[PDB]
């Protein structure tokens, strides 16, 4: 569909796509501070997804709960009856909240490898 | 000055279910790694139960691995042993013991250091 | 399980050992075999910790080592208030972490 | 050898010095552009790197089965009679093809592995 | 306790800030340079942990053995006993000689896993 | 509305080989996850592989693990099944069902939903 | 395996249940336990899915609860139309997926 | 023109050790993989271990997985076998060959190319 | 292990062959069943390796194929010096890597 062209679609429809917009987030002094500022942008998003666990990937599972209130929905009406955006408006107001329960798991699961790898 | 004192209930039938505890004192008690150790009363010592120092990692024998769940509450000083099904073969004096791990950071342990009293569970 | 003799005896003043054997997948593998001593009717407590290590507190009559797949406890020096069960224990591995032998009566004459 | 030293050795022992020239892709508005693009340059590739699952590596495998017509040479006259520079303007005609299968290849991996995360 | 708040702390009571930090590292032709170099010594950092084989780890364990000449001291009066300021202080002398028997580590045990996915 | 109707031979020697087919209709073939299950004639039901609804994992009872292969084809919406080796003890009603497996944006199933006429192979 | 009884019976209008066991590690541990009823010479249909749920367009007469590592289906309202051979069947783990007990039969009077 | 010649003991009692040596000539030595082969007096071939060109990755039969050890030096162009506790049934002849291995850049293997003289080693 | 005969035998300029035998998981699983020639007092030398390949050096009258879970040596124009112990071998896996069979002894009449 090209770039954008599944944002009309279903979540889990446009979960398929997700390879053809990455590529395009990297794809005179007030243009160079715009590049220099795609590129801190690029790189915070690439640290966010780090420090939750989910380096070289598109789609990483987490071992935070969903809490309901963030949203009572069924799976089948989210990835089969709405789009990202509509999604993305539901909860705006609880992502700082899931970003920091994500950093805090995986600091507990950090902290537990290493002591595995303590046991002789 | 290390003092540890088990709590929990005493005969029980077969299938049915126990909560252990462990209070300690004398020590700091999340920077030690906690264990339960098992005497059946004509028996030598037979190892239970690991828990490490943050309660994230849990080990048991094979032979209560899933029967038995081990926790602990670092604010309140406590462990606990939630035993599930209650075997004949499970007859024993139950100890609570600090040692048995360590976290990486800190020197190595692999044995126990204190003892506890020590509570005679039966079925 | 560890084995263990069921039975060590000596008189004061005298030296006696107890041994503790295995296999090389646990004892002869890792350098982590201890040492409790069991007071009848009391739980037990640390006598030696590591292969060679005593805990503070603990009187120097007490010493240990290990060769190939077994172990022992030498206790010098032998007191008649030494009346209880020793076990030995040894860490395994990241699967079985502890086992335990039989308890060693020591008789003091 | 240092930083180019392998370029005239044969694909098999330049294999091994991949850190000595890694190392080296990162160490007046014109110069500063200059090291915006350069900049730009190695995160593109970092992406590329992760979109087929090579993440902290600089050698690694993938799932993709070479096709023989894009060299039907054997691997004893590739490694070990050739050099990276014969190498690439051998196969300069295929290289858009054969990443956008590597591309294609991780979105099934990807996917996968989370259907395999669902079983109870 | 925020940015540097444990700074004053020990080893082992720092350790577990990690992400405080390391959050903070990426958030007027002079200040845009200072940007673009900043992005620069970020990429520079991220660079060596990956040719170490830690990407997107904040501790991650390593086959290199201590020497004990870099620092003969027990875990117990360094994780317990000292701050990481005194520990970078301690060993500033060592630095460029472990970072280096790492990348050899890591270049071993690629290697090694190439070889081990070579065996039908 | 659900229409799953199986294919394919019957009688075989031992050692020689079949391929079963199921047709499916009534639903979209690609949205749901497809096994197979086998009823001895004198026997309760057995499973015996499992697909997902894209063909890319497959799950086999260790007793056919090595010799039975299951596909599936979105398209044409078809099953196949190819069996290898035919042993006695492989005689039995092929089922052909829908259900067994869902794909984590699903919601879960871990049960058979429609099942199809069956066939009997023999051997 | 499962265990289910060989044979059930009663007379209509009366209620009867069909138990099925296992063990802690399969029935005990996850909650799908479903049932499925198969009339002689007729390939099985679904009746109860999940521990307690129903298919739509299957009556109300059929239930079902689990406890313990046991389940069971509960058939009330018995009908003379109901000669079938009952299974039932659990999600056991991701090397072993289901598992099937023995067929009961149903006799209605 | 490739040379392997075995060298070392013969007989030990049981409970002792031995260190078994091959030298190689003829060819490049850290092109090759190398791998130990036994022979009892009265049976066929058994192989016993392998090691790739960079001496990285060794491989062991169940029976000697926790007893022998093997190396390389391959500025030596040497092998060794260092075998421990040595059983009554490790009485055979051992040899010395090239192949078994390759690494991943180089065309496979998966047999033994060169054979060695032998040495009996008998307990 | 893998099972061959253990005796084979013809008369000069005769051809004969020599099975191999063994299981899906090994001989059938993987096309790399090589055969060695060990003559009495002498070390085993390779004489086919792949399941169709022979090295270089070695005479044309060594041959050789696999089907189904066997496989197979035959060696055409048998001559009398021909006097050795045969040996099929295979690899079988990650874990288990080579797997031997017994000797079947070649008598030329
Ligand atoms: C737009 O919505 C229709 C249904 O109303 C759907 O069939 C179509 O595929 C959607 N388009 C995209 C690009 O998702
Ligand atoms: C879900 O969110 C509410 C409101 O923030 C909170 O009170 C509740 O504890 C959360 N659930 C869990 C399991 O923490
Ligand atoms: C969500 O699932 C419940 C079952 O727990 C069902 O009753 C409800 O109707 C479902 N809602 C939607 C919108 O699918
Ligand atoms: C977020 O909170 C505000 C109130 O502060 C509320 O008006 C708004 O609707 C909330 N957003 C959503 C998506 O519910
Ligand atoms: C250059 O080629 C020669 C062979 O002609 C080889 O011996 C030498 O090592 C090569 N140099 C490098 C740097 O690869
Ligand atoms: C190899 O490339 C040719 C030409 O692009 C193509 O027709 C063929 O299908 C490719 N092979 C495979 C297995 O796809
Ligand atoms: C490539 O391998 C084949 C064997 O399949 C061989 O016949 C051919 O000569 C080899 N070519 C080279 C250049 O090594
Ligand atoms: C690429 O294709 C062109 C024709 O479009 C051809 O002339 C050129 O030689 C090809 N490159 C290679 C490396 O074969
Ligand atoms: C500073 O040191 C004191 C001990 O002298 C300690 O109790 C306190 O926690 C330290 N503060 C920080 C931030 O580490
Ligand atoms: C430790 O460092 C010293 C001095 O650099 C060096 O001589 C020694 O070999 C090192 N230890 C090891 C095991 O390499
Ligand atoms: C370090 O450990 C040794 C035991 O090997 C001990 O004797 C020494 O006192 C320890 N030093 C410190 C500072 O803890
Ligand atoms: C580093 O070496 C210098 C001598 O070149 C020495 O004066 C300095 O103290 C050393 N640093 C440390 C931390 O020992």
């Amino acid at each position: 569909l090209g770039f954008l062209g599944a944002a009309g679609s279903t979540m889990g429809a446009a979960s398929m796509t997700l390879t053809v917009q990455a590529r395009n987030l990297l794809s005179g002094i007030k243009q160079l501070q715009a590049r220099v500022l795609a590129v801190e942008h690029y790189l915070r998003d690439q640290q966010l997804l780090g420090i939750w666990g989910c380096s070289g990937k598109l789609i990483c599972c987490t071992n935070v709960p969903w809490n309901s209130s963030w949203s009572n929905r069924n799976l089948s009406e989210i990835w089969d009856n709405m789009t990202w955006l509509q999604w993305d408006k539901e909860i705006s107001n609880y992502t700082q909240i899931i970003y920091g329960l994500l950093e805090e798991s995986q600091n507990q699961q950090e902290k537990n490898e290493q002591d595995l790898l303590a046991l002789d | 000055e290390v003092q540890l004192v088990e709590t929990g209930g005493g005969l029980v039938q077969p299938g049915g279910s126990l909560k252990l505890s462990c209070r300690a004192s004398g020590y700091t008690f999340s920077s030690f790694a906690m264990s339960w150790v098992r005497q059946a009363p004509g028996k030598g010592l037979e190892w239970v139960s690991l828990i490490n120092d943050r309660g994230g990692l849990t080990f048991y024998v094979d032979s209560v691995k899933g029967r038995f769940t081990i926790s602990r509450d670092n604010s309140k000083n406590t462990l606990s042993l939630q035993m599930h099904s209650l075997r004949d073969g499970d007859t024993a004096v139950y100890y609570c013991a600090t040692g048995g791990m360590s976290s990486a950071l800190q020197s190595s342990k692999y044995y126990f250091d204190f003892w506890g009293q020590g509570a005679l569970v039966t079925v | 399980a560890l084995t263990q003799p069921p039975s060590v005896s000596g008189s004061p003043g005298q030296s006696v050992t107890i041994s503790c054997t295995g296999t090389s997948s646990d004892i002869g593998s890792y350098n982590y075999v201890s040492w409790y001593q069991q007071h009848p009717g009391k739980a037990p407590k640390l006598m030696i910790y590591d292969v060679t290590q005593r805990p503070s507190g603990v009187s120097d009559r007490f010493s240990g080592s290990k060769s190939g797949n077994t172990a022992s406890l030498t206790i010098s020096g032998l007191q008649a208030d030494d009346e209880a069960d020793y076990y030995c224990s040894a860490y395994a591995g990241r699967q079985t972490f502890y086992i335990f032998g039989g308890g060693t009566r020591l008789t003091v004459l």
